[PDB]
């Protein structure tokens, strides 16, 4: 009877966050991932003349 | 005078019998090999031995043919010819008995002395391998330096040898190598170092130690019925060209029939080496049937 | 390599390799077992040279010029499927069962694990004496309601050995068996067959005997 | 009994929301990019030294010195570009699970199944390696050391708790509970103010290390998850699962928004990482191999492959030059 | 406590034989490189000798090759030098300095206390500009030496050593390569240098800061010293 107190105390700190549409999340991700994507030397190889490995 | 004979049923048995030699050798090294070398996921030293076993087993069967075709009309393909034939085909003889050889050891040093810390020596295959190329190259060089066409009146040419007026006693002198680093010695590690085995395999109480007893005695019998006839036949030659049993032209006869039926006999280790060492263990069937994929 | 001080590293480097390869060249002569089983059973009482050394608890006692390095993962309390394929390399598993339904549990879940279908067994069936006392006081059918044959002490300790290898169910595993007392100081002796039992047949599979 | 029912209505009122805010999913809105083709790595280093299993790595933050611990009991520390043993440390117990390295490149924890976070010191005045503290409290075995700074860590434990640490004390500053099952994997944000934690309850939930209370919780895997790493902006982190499947949840989203799963897919993930971008989603498999994931359209845009045992661990430097992949057959191989 | 104290130095004869002794307490010992370095009286450093980890590696300078002997002691943490012939150059205050080599080490941290050496009657060149500059606390100081060739090394790392001598102490190193500030010592030093011109800098100089400024090279052996500018107050 003492042990499940704190859970719905949890669930009542959970439900009330500020949620935002997926849509301008994942339009945000896209935005970084475009925006940071000349500074990848895994997507885009790199010459060898600056290759250190 | 004595007059050799011969007849054209012989020819045709033995060019049969080495071209489906040549076929099955080529097909089982083939898939030794192929199985080997497809996946590297757990590089065992019996996969080593295996690996170079074939190989040399595979460029015996290579030089097999130009063999039946000497048999077929003497050697009428150069003194070149001659020498890279012999010389490989004497290389690769080596190879394969002290490779069988090594391989008895490794069992012995793996089964017998597994407990001691003695095990830890059998992870220099590379060099051993090395070791038993370069040997078998140096017994051969013999055969490289000293053979050549050798023409007669009454007798087909023939790769022959080449050394004197003398030659004779020279060959006789020269079959003491073939017959003890390639036969004596093998044989000796290879009844030492099984029957050990046997020995630590017997005393344990396993619930498969009759399997491994039967492969090893398989081993042992078909190494023995394929080598051991020519031996003999070689060994009684000697005798008759010391003049040490008497010497009539039908013995000659009989043991000139008998030196070609025990070559093609003992010529069966290539052929016979794949489903004794590597097909007969669940490890390269399994391998093999994750190839088929 | 081309600078002094590249030099120099390269030859520490080469120092600290050679260090590596003599740890592991002694860090091959020991023999890494599991030890296993209910609690109570004994698991920690087999060998009276004990030498040990919350958490993993390793005995190291020796034998016959062998190490032997035995791992009670006791005290754990968590979840096995998280950590047991960290001794997915010992050499055999040491299974203690008290005879004086939890065992057999425990058994039929090591067995079959996926990380030790090859690995083979070491079971020992501890307190013979407390067995046999209490077999005559109470007969062997309240755990075991299928028990048909005779309440002597052999049969019924040979359908107890039944019932624990017939969780076996598989191929390439061999499980050996010994009967211990609380005053046996053969145990050692035991496990040394035992382990180079396992060790030649591992050997066998190697070499492509078998 | 009141409250069960309050929990219940609880949870249907966050479903509900939850579901609420999705109006399309990533694979939709994003199907109008380039694909990034084909993207094949070849292996330029291979670190030999290990005699056994390696469970962990961590990349020092100059993307040139490398750590590892393996099942010998040794811990190496590797130059990455000449392949170079810079220091060879000893553990007092085999059996460790999680490296973690400093971000300053000072200090080196180890621990792992002998259930303290050994930390050890590599810049001493007498030129040997010393092990500086050694944090017990834990009651289950230790994975995923991480260091905030040169003297606060956060560990993760089978316990079901997470605890942050003061290295200089010695004491658990803060403890984080909540799950219910043992915790495999943690990630630290880039901002250094929050982590989240993957757990055997196929959930892993956001904390603050500020404060000690967990902000966020998400679901969707059907078994333990295994791995976690953070999305390089730090909004978003990929979870592994023994479920064969990697999620990319949103902290601001609170939903899952795409899944990485192939059919042909059936050992589950043991290392999530991601690249410097946010665009490969490299993950690792017991099937011996790791396949990189495009992490905007789910396609496999590549297969490193090249290894022999089962891959326990990942690592992209900083720069993102290269990956460096850790398996069972104790091999380090370094890919670009 | 690291502590390098050696002992074995007197009044010689020429053409004797005499052997120091560098003993070592506070370090791990097996896993320094040890050198020797002499510096004759109000003339300056100069290298001598040089012994690996291990006993591995050992080089001797030109100058005394083929006449020292250099030897190491790991159980017992000693460090030797077996001197043949000496000449009346030979005679100087000898240092021991320990040096470990690896990514991001300070191979010249610790040097010895010094002992007394009294005997009765190609190369990398590098030169400093001025011997001796008189200067006033609180004024910024500049400190330049240049070396004949480029000791920028294709990695990208340049092997630049600058050390410090206060008057009746032993050498204590500042930078090991072009800013990497040494352990222990204030932060207003700052080095720069571009291929074979180099430059120290004092902000907000100190009156314990005056001695003797050493800049060597690590390139390639033997190793040289610079002339050494000594600061005035």
């Amino acid at each position: 009877i003492a042990q499940a107190r704190k859970l719905v105390e949890q669930l009542k700190m959970e439900a009330n966050i500020d949620r935002i549409k997926v849509s301008k999340a994942a339009a945000d991700l896209m935005a970084y991932c475009e925006a940071h994507a000349k500074e990848d030397p895994l997507l885009t190889p790199v010459p060898a003349s600056e290759n250190p490995f | 005078p004595c007059e050799p004979e011969s007849l054209e049923i012989n020819k045709y048995f033995v060019v049969i019998i080495y071209a489906l030699v040549f076929l099955l050798s080529l097909l089982g090294n083939s898939l030794v090999m192929l199985v080997i070398l497809y996946s590297r996921v757990g590089r065992s030293v019996t996969d080593v031995y295996l690996l170079n076993l074939a190989l040399a087993d595979l460029l015996f069967a290579l030089t097999l043919p130009i063999w039946a075709a000497s048999k077929v009309n003497g050697w009428i393909f150069g003194t070149f010819l001659c020498k890279v034939v012999s010389l490989l085909k004497e290389v690769n003889f080596y190879s394969g008995i002290l490779l069988l050889a090594c391989i008895s050891v490794d069992r012995y040093l793996a089964i017998v002395h597994a407990t001691r810390t003695l095990t830890q020596k059998r992870y220099l295959v590379k060099f051993i391998c090395l070791s038993i190329w370069g040997l078998s190259l140096l017994l051969a060089l013999p055969v490289l330096l000293f053979r050549r066409t050798v023409y007669s009146s009454n007798v087909s040419p023939a790769c022959y040898e080449d050394m004197g007026n003398n030659t004779a006693n020279w060959r006789m002198l020269l079959r003491i190598l073939p017959q003890s680093f390639g036969f004596i010695v093998p044989l000796l590690i290879m009844l030492f170092c099984y029957g050990f085995t046997l020995r630590t395999l017997f005393k344990a109480h396993m619930g498969q130690k009759h399997r491994a007893m039967r492969v090893i005695f398989a081993v042992v019998l078909i190494f023995l019925l394929c080598w051991l006839p020519y031996n003999l036949v070689l060994l009684a030659d000697t005798l008759m060209r010391t003049q040490v049993i008497q010497e009539t032209c039908e013995r000659r006869n009989h043991i000139d029939r008998a030196l070609d039926a025990t070559e093609i006999l003992g010529i069966l280790h290539s052929c016979l080496n794949p489903l004794i060492y590597a097909f007969i263990g669940q490890k390269f069937r399994h391998g093999l049937l994750k190839i088929l994929a | 390599t081309l600078s002094a001080e590249e030099r120099a590293a390269l030859e520490r480097s080469k120092a600290i390799e050679k260090n590596l390869k003599e740890d592991g060249i002694s860090a091959a002569k020991d023999v890494k077992l599991l030890l296993l089983g209910a609690d109570n059973s004994g698991k920690s009482t087999i060998v009276k040279q004990m030498k040990i050394i919350t958490g993993i608890v390793e005995t190291h006692f020796t034998f016959k010029n062998l190490h032997f390095r035995l791992f009670d993962v006791g005290g754990q309390r968590s979840e096995r499927k998280k950590w047991i394929h960290c001794f997915e390399d010992v050499t055999a598993i040491i299974f203690c069962v008290d005879l004086s339904h939890e065992s057999l549990m425990l058994f039929d879940s090591i067995c079959n694990n996926k990380f030790f279908i090859d690995t083979s067994i070491i079971l020992f069936l501890n307190k013979k004496d407390l067995f046999g006392e209490k077999i005559k006081k109470s007969p062997l059918t309240i755990c075991f309601p299928e028990y048909t044959g005779p309440n002597t002490y052999e049969d019924a300790a040979a359908y107890i050995q039944a019932q624990f290898e017939s969780k076996n169910r598989s191929p390439n595993k061999e499980i050996y068996c010994h009967m211990t007392c609380a005053t046996d100081t053969n145990n050692a002796q035991v496990i040394f067959d035992a382990v180079t039992d396992i060790i030649i047949a591992n050997n066998l599979r190697g070499c492509g005997l078998y | 009994d009141q409250l069960r029912q309050e929990a219940e209505q609880l949870k249907n009122q966050i479903r509900d929301a939850r579901k609420a805010c999705a109006d399309a999913t990533l694979s939709q809105i994003t199907n109008n990019i380039d694909p990034v083709g084909r993207i094949q790595m070849r292996t330029r280093r291979t670190l030999r030294g290990h005699l056994a299993k390696i469970y962990a790595m961590h990349w020092g933050t100059d993307s040139r010195l490398l750590v590892s611990a393996s099942q010998d009991g040794k811990l190496i520390i590797w130059d990455s570009y000449t392949t170079n043993k810079v220091h060879a440390i000893p553990l007092r117990s085999s059996w460790v699970m999680t490296c973690a390295y400093a971000p300053s490149g000072n200090y080196v924890a180890c621990g792992g199944l002998d259930n303290i976070c050994s930390i050890y010191n590599l810049k001493t005045r007498e030129g040997n390696v010393r092990v500086s503290r050694e944090l017990a409290g834990h009651t289950g075995y230790l994975s995923c050391c991480r260091f905030l700074d040169d003297n606060q860590i956060v560990t993760s434990s089978g316990d079901t708790t997470c605890a942050l640490w003061d290295i200089e004390t010695g004491q658990q500053t803060t403890t984080f509970t909540g799950h219910t099952g043992d915790v495999m994997s943690l990630s630290l944000a880039p901002d250094t103010r929050l982590f989240v934690s993957g757990a055997c309850d196929a959930s892993a939930k956001l904390w603050d290390v500020r404060e000690g209370m967990c902000r966020q919780t998400f679901t969707g895997h059907e078994s333990d998850i295994n791995a976690i790493c953070f999305f390089p902006n730090g909004n978003a982190f990929a979870t592994g699962s023994d479920d064969a499947t990697c999620r990319l949840f949103d902290l601001r989203a609170d939903q899952e928004l795409m899944t990485y799963s192939h059919d042909n897919i059936i050992c589950g993930i043991t290392s999530v990482s991601f690249s410097k971008s946010g665009r490969l989603l490299l993950a690792g498999y017991d099937d011996f191999n790791c396949n990189v994931w495009d992490a905007l359209k789910a396609d496999r845009a590549g297969v490193l492959a090249g290894h022999d045992n089962r891959v326990s661990c990942l690592g992209v430097t900083d720069d993102g030059m290269a990956v460096a992949t850790g398996s069972w057959d104790s091999f380090l191989k370094i890919w670009n | 406590d690291v502590q390098l104290v050696e002992s074995g130095g007197g009044l010689v004869q020429p053409g004797g034989s005499r052997k120091l002794s560098c003993s070592a307490s506070g370090f791990a010992f097996s896993s320094f490189g040890m050198h020797w370095v002499r510096q004759a009286p109000e003339k300056g450093l100069e290298w001598v000798a040089y012994i690996s980890s291990g006993s591995g590696t050992i080089y001797y300078a030109d100058t005394v090759k083929g006449r020292f002997t250099i030897s190491r002691d790991d159980p017992k943490n000693t460090l030797f030098l077996q001197m043949t012939s000496l000449r009346s150059e030979d005679t100087a205050m000898y240092y021991c300095v320990r040096s470990i080599y690896y990514y991001g080490s300070s191979p010249f941290d610790f040097w010895g206390q010094g002992t007394t050496l009294t005997v009765s009657s190609s190369d990398i060149v590098m030169t400093q500009a001025t011997s001796s500059v008189p200067v006033t606390p609180g004024e910024s100081v500049s400190i330049s030496c240049r070396s004949s060739k480029s000791l920028l090394h294709s990695n990208g790392n340049t092997y630049l050593y600058w050390f410090l001598q206060r008057p009746g102490q032993s050498p204590q190193l500042l930078i090991y390569r072009m800013s990497n500030l040494a352990s222990g010592v204030p932060d207003r030093f700052s080095g720069s240098g571009s291929g074979t011109a180099f430059t120290l800098t004092i902000s907000r100089l100190e009156a314990e800061d005056v001695g003797v400024y050493y800049c060597m090279q690590h390139l390639e052996y033997p190793l040289t010293f610079g002339a050494g500018t000594k600061l005035e107050l």
